[PDB]
């Protein structure tokens, strides 16, 4: 979700891409995350080229979570769901605001929700695509690497942009 | 738009997370490749501090 620049925009959607219209320069993503019956992450990032890699850059703060609720008592799940992103316009602001659930599983078979709100603005002073509303299907692999002794985590996402004739 | 002739092949990935979640500091660092052309990310995370005080899961939106 960090780096939605690099979401499959169907040839006939492209201009509703406004992650990659900010490259290189890049763009600021703030999101809050609220945790249902739980605590609420704020996250800001910086995502831009250095050079010819793509870095993304987060300062993550928590707060108000449960010391035995499902985040501080680890009863998640190690897998994740398909979700769908629902992208709008922020002209105010030359970006883009997005909106979408997060289903989290819990370990008793129940379900953590994780409510997310987006707002992403650019860095550079190029033009911008802004979009008309769609969305970012989404679908994510959680695995390990069994030669890793550190606590890590593998991810394989893909994403496609949608909602669009 | 011009910045999308930038994603026409693979691209490495660097992501770099300092948090804290009720207190809790950890930092993340992580390694790997997209490819738009097929919305394709393939990424690796590590907790370089020790262990990560929240499920990974939780942070799959924020890294990934
Ligand atoms: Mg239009």
């Amino acid at each position: 979700s960090g780096v939605q620049c690099f979401s499959r925009y169907p040839d006939h959607m492209k201009q509703h891409d406004f992650f990659k219209s900010a490259m290189p320069e890049g763009y600021v993503q703030e999101r809050t995350i609220s945790f249902k019956d739980d605590g609420n992450y704020k996250t800001r990032a910086e995502v831009k080229f250095e050079g010819d890699t793509l870095v993304n850059r987060i300062e993550l703060k928590g707060i108000d979570f449960k010391e035995d609720g499902n985040i501080l008592g680890h009863k998640l799940e190690y897998n994740y769901n398909s979700h769908n992103v629902y992208i709008t316009a922020d002209k105010q602001k030359n970006g883009i605001k997005a909106n979408f659930k997060i289903r989290h599983n819990i370990e008793d078979g129940s379900v953590q929700l994780a409510d997310h709100y987006q707002q992403n603005t650019p860095i550079g002073d190029g033009p911008v695509l802004l979009p008309d509303n769609h969305y970012l299907s989404t679908q994510s692999a959680l695995s390990k690497d069994p030669n890793e002794k550190r606590d890590h985590m593998v991810l394989l996402e893909f994403v496609t942009a949608a909602g669009i004739t | 738009s011009k910045g999308e002739e930038l994603f026409t092949g693979v691209v490495p990935i660097l992501v770099e997370l300092d948090g804290d979640v009720n207190g809790h500091k950890f930092s993340v660092s992580g390694e790997g490749e997209g490819d738009a052309t097929y919305g394709k990310l393939t990424l690796k995370f590590i907790c370089t501090t020790g262990k990560l005080p929240v499920p990974w899961p939780t942070l799959v939106t924020t890294l990934g």
